[PDB]
């Protein structure tokens, strides 16, 4: 009885995750690349800032 | 409720001794560094002494250095000012001031109501207020300017100037701490800006409860020095 | 009868979801970022070693001012640290020593605290009394608190060991929304930058994208082989990374609804306890069980660098909001700050 | 001739360098590792301080004495160096005795001693070790020439004057080596009996030899290094020139070797010290 | 070079350091214990003195024993909270032969967990009176649940408790050997199972915990002095 | 997607033989210790047998020690349970269970109620 109820909830959740809009992985990779190279200048771990602007010296 | 009650003030003969007790209630007394600030009837606020939280570091003003002893009893939640060899310059209203010190803390936030002590008859940062009485009306913007002899901007980025409001017949309260930050319980109309040496207290949309003498205090280096005080008068 | 046909329907729905993800997988992220330059050897050094915890640290959460950080260690203490000066701002004694999570409110006025007491304890930092007081105890979870994140001063989303996440109203103390659907212990939580959504990694080898307001699981992300201990959004909010016990980190797009890239190496055998991105998201930092932190090129799956300064298990990472530094907490009772 | 002097100077430079870097690495291993910042490692710090004083001042000045055949620094320098050498050597032995007592208490009373293994009591025992060493050696060495009114030590030589007098030689050697090595042997024998007892008790409870090697090594290092000098000083206190001067110098120098092997015998027995030593050797 | 407020913030940090040091000295005076066992094991009746914390003191040595009942049956993540306890108190119903393999699997998972690899286990083979009554009845056989018990014999170089039937002694030695073989299969001696047999009315379990934690801290000291 | 697919159950006579199979996918099968867990009707989940990653270390629960045989094919990513001479007390839903973490000797939670790395189970009725 409880197994039937949790299986019904599982197939309802799979139906809700079925009818979603999906983009291509190439478009996803392009967007993540665009975000990484659109913020690489203000990434202090990526480009190490000089010690004058570094509060941790 | 946070409350500091001062006791032990009275008419003392010159050269005598008198004990001032500040009873603390409603807050963690042992975590707050404590200050005594006196106010002569013919002068403004003057910092007397400072005992830290835990009684590790103790500072005095040079006027009261050697003569005065500040102490606290943390289990009894009380602040003590042992005064010896009292002079006529010590005739003042002594305020018990709590002040906690961490990053983003609000020192000098709560002041005691004060006790009245009556006696019968160089390297300090000079804190100057250019005006002492500004005639104001409610609903008008007023800027209270203050100046410092030394640059109050520190290398850590903080500019240690503190704004206080002392209403007539009432204890001083903290408005602005470290030149820009609004203290708790202060409305958003109170604003402060400064360049390290010149300072101002922008007050917009004035009301009748905002009147009183406005003091700027530096906390860059001991001894802490106040301004002369700018009083606001209605009409 | 009905259960068998429901299981067959779930199998068919999983099959068509997998076929949709395969149809959307035209080219991998490694092929797209094959032509871009590598980040080189990211060499971060320990700038501050935050000492004073006396048992193992589970969780640390930076403040939004990128200077203050709360840390949770099972000595029963939450220490807030002025990371610039190594000054301890607050020591917060906890009623339960077995803390497993701590959050720092974005306003800075509150910290959270939870663990084996099954209670997210909210602590007020801006009290007039000057000490840190228990603002609220949130006692609805029937499993251990594993992660908690403030959205504001009044709402906190808490993951738990009872296979659920819960959105709380701190002023009322009640669960506004319960997030159910995980079958293992939800170990980690990551809020989206707009706080509209949050992802949750659990012990079912699955990450679930939840909607905070409407309360459902929007997307379920599989691909890990073991318990996801660690989860962190990409800074745009469109992707997130996970860290698991299968010695891999995996990056998932929300919109492509699948894995993008696996961050693993052959000599890496131990699981990941903590993941964090850099400010641009180019560096994926991951804390491991072999006492080190590996910086990953998040676009190329390359081991950019190793943050090797801890003598015990790294349990928590945190990258500042301005990206200036990474704080690594570990089981050696230390917090090391790297850049 | 020159072969001898160069071989002895090179051996002394090697042993003094090993002693200096060993005890300095013990202190740096304490400083850079919080896991080594325990109360029982305070005693190892005091032992390393005494052994560093030995490796810096005591080995090279006594080798200079040997190789030059004379003391060229003066009578006051001689007395001050002898006081420093004997106070530091006795502080090393008192630190060994306090370490052996600390280990004994930690092994025979594992749980109760955790409340007594405090920094205050450790500082009291370290100060008592150094104070007993200073009281036993410093005023007697620097004031025997004023108590008897004359200096029987030649100007070219450098040795304690009271070594001729049998009663104070017996008292100082007994309070310096023989009673400490006897109590250390008793405590380490009881520690070995506790290891065998806990092995037998665990075998009884569950229904079922590195301890002997390590204890034998840390006892025999001290015995081998300090026993020949402490025999030959008691031989020399009655028979003035029974002891050859080469054998005397070898026995006197042999005591310094205990300061070389004490980081190995007490610090490097701990695995965390070994890990920190290996970390510090690669910088 | 610090300011007046920066120096006073350092002073507050030093006071916080002092309070943390005092709390650490207070916390190291007590030995933390993890109480584990199944629902039929009788965990709560072991010491006669969501988290059930039991504080007891033997020979002026404080013990803090933690029983975790506020979690569900999946324990692989919250058991890592107890890496730094002095011992894990594992309580086993010795009479329940059907769940004996479950207790052995639980002990094997505790023993071989990476974050529990260094923790000795004080094993309490509880309800040995019920085990004795089950053995003397002869109805429930261990050989049905453990076929190697049929070829098991009591060792000759062994000391039975007085007034014990050798059938009960063989059953006790076999269950203890089943746990001890798991304990000695791995770990390389860095952590030790300490097995005890326990009744519901036994009042010696606090003393047994004291003696075993004494051996645990003794083993830590001996490893610190390279004495194994 | 970690999924374990049990097959090879069904009705069998007492004393008969029945071979179980576990189709495993979504993980590196050679990196995990694998388990068989059964659940009798009215009883809880009990561990039956385990096999190490290379197949070397194999242990059984005592009721099946001389009767069951657990084997794995790491190339085919499958787990077997050869059950011979089946007693009626072995009537249970038999679950293929994976130990939760790779390269580990401990194996926590595989007999828990809602353990995730455990299949839907095959019904063995004797
Ligand atoms: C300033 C005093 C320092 N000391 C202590 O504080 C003792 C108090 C009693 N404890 S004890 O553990 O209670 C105990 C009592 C009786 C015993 N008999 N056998 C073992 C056993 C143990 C031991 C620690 C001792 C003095 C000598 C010494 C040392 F050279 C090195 C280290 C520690 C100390
Ligand atoms: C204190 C004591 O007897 O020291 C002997 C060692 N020596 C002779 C090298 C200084």
């Amino acid at each position: 009885t409880a197994s039937i109820a949790q299986a019904r909830k599982l197939v309802e959740q799979l139906k809700m995750e079925a009818n979603i809009d999906r983009i291509k992985v190439s478009k996803a990779a392009a967007d993540l690349m665009a975000y990484c190279e659109a913020h690489a200048k203000e990434d202090p771990l990526l480009t190490p800032v000089p010690a004058s602007e570094n509060p941790f010296r | 409720d946070v409350q500091l009650v001062e006791s032990g003030g009275g008419l003392v003969q010159p050269g005598g001794s008198r004990k001032l007790s500040c009873s603390a209630s409603g807050f963690a007394f042992s975590s707050f560094g404590m200050h005594w600030v006196r106010q002569a009837p013919e002068k403004g606020l003057e910092w007397v002494a400072y005992i830290s939280s835990g009684s590790g570091t103790i500072y005095y003003a040079d006027t009261v250095k050697g003569r005065f002893t500040i102490s606290r009893d943390d289990p009894k939640n009380t602040l003590f000012l042992q005064m010896t060899s009292l002079r006529s310059e010590d005739t003042a209203m002594y305020y018990c001031v709590r002040s906690i010190y961490y990053y983003g803390s609000s020192p000098f936030d709560f002041w005691g109501q004060g006790t009245t002590l009556t006696v019968s008859s160089g390297s300090d940062i000079v804190m100057t207020q250019a005006t002492s009485s500004v005639p104001v009306t409610p609903g008008e913007s007023v800027s209270i300017s203050c100046r410092s002899s030394k640059s109050l901007l520190h290398s850590n980025g903080n500019t240690y100037l503190y704004w206080f409001l002392q209403r007539p017949g009432q204890s001083p309260q903290l408005l602005i701490y470290r030149m820009s930050n609004l203290a708790s319980g202060v409305p958003d109309r109170f604003s402060g800006s400064g360049s390290g040496t010149a300072f101002t207290l922008t007050i917009s949309r004035l009301e009748a409860e905002d009147v009183g003498v406005y003091y700027c205090m530096q906390h860059l280096e001991y001894p802490l020095t106040f301004g002369a005080g700018t009083k606001l008068e209605l009409k | 009868s009905e259960l068998d046909q429901l299981r067959q329907e779930a199998e068919q729905l999983k099959n068509q979801i997998r076929d949709a993800r395969k149809a959307c997988a035209d080219a991998t992220l490694s092929q797209i970022t094959n032509n871009i330059d590598p980040v080189g050897r990211i060499q971060m050094r320990t700038r501050r070693t935050l000492r004073g915890h006396l048992a193992k640290i589970y969780a640390m959460h930076w403040g939004t001012d990128s200077r203050l950080l709360v840390s949770a260690s099972q000595d029963g203490k939450l220490i807030i640290w002025d990371s610039y000066t190594t000054n301890k701002v607050h020591a917060i004694p906890l009623r339960s020593s077995w803390v497993m999570t701590c959050a720092y409110a974005p306003s800075g006025n509150y910290v959270a605290c939870g663990g084996l007491d099954n209670i997210c304890s909210i602590y007020n930092l801006k009290t007039r009394e000057g000490n840190v007081r228990v603002s609220r105890e949130l006692a609805g979870h029937t499993g251990y608190l594993s992660c908690c994140r403030f959205l504001d001063d009044n709402q906190i989303v808490t993951s738990s060991g009872d296979t659920t996440c819960a959105l709380w109203d701190i002023e009322t103390g009640q669960q506004t929304t319960t997030f159910t659907g995980h079958t293992g212990d939800v170990m980690s939580l990551s809020l989206a930058p707009d706080t509209r959504l949050f992802v949750s990694g659990a012990c079912d080898a699955s990450a679930k994208l939840w909607d905070v307001r409407e309360g459902m699981c929007r997307q379920t992300f599989t691909g890990h082989e073991s318990d996801i201990n660690a989860i962190c959004f990409f800074p745009n909010g469109n992707a997130f990374a996970t860290g698991s016990d299968d010695a891999t980190c995996r990056l998932f797009d929300l919109r492509a609804d699948q894995e993008l890239m696996t961050y693993s190496h052959d000599n890496i055998i131990c699981g990941i306890t903590s993941v964090s991105f850099s400010k641009s998201g180019r560096l994926l930092l991951a804390g491991y069980d072999d006492f080190n932190c590996n910086v990953w090129d998040a676009l190329k799956a390359d081991r950019a660098g190793v943050l090797a300064g801890h003598d015990n298990r790294v349990s928590c990472l945190g990258v500042t909001d301005d990206g200036m530094a990474v704080a690594t907490g570990s089981w050696d009772s230390f917090l090391k700050i790297w850049n | 001739r020159l072969w001898e002097v160069i071989t002895i100077a090179a051996v002394t430079a090697v042993v003094s360098l090993i002693t200096i870097v060993g005890n300095v690495l013990v202190m740096i291993s304490f400083k850079v590792n919080s896991q080594l910042k325990t109360v029982n490692n305070y005693y190892l710090l005091s032992l390393a301080c005494a052994d560093l004083i030995i490796g810096i001042f005591s080995m090279n000045l006594y080798t200079t004495y040997i190789l030059m055949g004379r003391w060229a620094l003066g009578s006051l320098a001689c007395d001050l160096w002898l006081a420093l050498d004997y106070v530091a050597s006795n502080a090393s032995v008192m630190n060994l005795l306090v370490i052996s007592f600390d280990r004994y208490f930690s092994i025979t009373r594992p749980l109760t001693y955790r409340a007594k293994r405090t920094p205050k009591r450790a500082g009291i025992m370290i100060g008592l070790a150094w104070l007993i060493s200073f009281i036993l050696w410093a005023p007697a060495i620097l004031c025997w020439q004023y108590l008897v009114g004359k200096r029987t030590v030649p100007l070219d030589e450098c040795q304690i004057q009271f070594l001729s007098e049998p009663t104070i030689t017996f008292g100082t050697a007994i309070a310096a080596f023989y009673i400490p090595v006897s109590v250390m042997t008793i405590l380490y024998c009881r520690i070995y009996r506790e290891t065998e007892k806990r092995t037998k008790d665990l075998a009884d409870l569950q229904g079922s030899r590195k301890a002997a090697q390590t204890l034998s090594a840390i006892l025999l290092a001290f015995i081998i290094t300090w026993t020949p000098y402490n025999i030959m000083v008691l031989v020399s206190t009655f028979c003035d020139k029974c002891v050859p001067v080469t054998l005397w110098h070898l026995g006197y120098w042999l005591c310094y070797v205990n300061s070389t092997v004490n980081p190995i015998c007490y610090a490097l027995c701990n695995r965390t010290f070994r890990k920190t030593f290996k970390m510090l050797l690669l910088c | 070079t610090l300011s007046a407020e920066d120096k006073a913030a350092v002073e507050r940090s030093k006071m916080i350091d002092r309070n943390l040091r005092e709390d650490g000295e207070k916390a190291r005076r007590t030995l933390r214990l993890l109480l584990l066992g199944a629902d039929n094991s009788g965990k709560s009746t072991i010491v006669k003195q969501g988290i059930f914390e039991t504080k007891f003191q033997v020979d002026k040595v404080n013990f803090h024993m933690f029983d975790v009942g506020g979690q569900r049956d999946e324990r692989r993540k919250w058991i890592q909270c107890f890496n730094d306890v002095t011992a894990i108190i594992f309580v086993v119903d010795s009479s329940d032969y059907n769940r004996l393999q479950e207790a052995l699997n639980d002990f094997k998972s505790i023993w071989n967990n990476r974050w529990l690899r260094t923790i000795s286990v004080i094993l309490f083979l509880n309800k040995q009176d019920l085990l004795a009554e089950k053995v003397l009845a002869g109805k429930s056989k261990i050989e049905d649940y453990f076929p190697e018990f049929a070829r098991y014999t009591t060792p000759e170089d062994a000391t039975p408790e007085p007034g014990e039937d050798p059938r009960v002694t063989r059953a006790k030695y076999f269950i203890r050997k089943e746990f001890v073989d798991i304990s000695t299969a791995s770990g390389d001696g860095r952590h030790i199972c300490y097995p005890h047999f326990t009744c519901a009315v036994d009042t010696e379990n606090a003393r047994r915990i004291f003696n075993d934690c004494k051996d645990i801290i003794l083993q830590m000291n001996l490893r610190e002095y390279n004495l194994v | 997607q970690v999924q374990l697919q049990e097959s090879g159950g069904g009705l069998v006579q007492p004393g008969g033989s029945l071979r179980l199979s576990c189709a495993a996918s979504g993980f590196t099968f050679s990196n995990y210790k694998m388990n068989w867990v059964r659940q009798a009707p009215g009883k809880g989940l009990e561990w039956v047998s385990d096999i190490s990653q290379s197949g070397a270390s194999i242990s059984y629960t005592g009721s099946v020690k001389g009767r069951f045989t657990i084997s794995r094919d790491n190339a085919k990513n499958t787990l077997y349970l050869q059950m011979n001479s089946l007693k009626p007390e072995d009537t249970a839903v038999y679950y293929c269970a994976r130990c939760p973490a790779p390269f580990t000797r401990d194996c926590f939670d595989v007999t828990s109620t809602t353990y995730a790395y455990r299949g839907q189970g095959t019904q063995v009725t004797v």
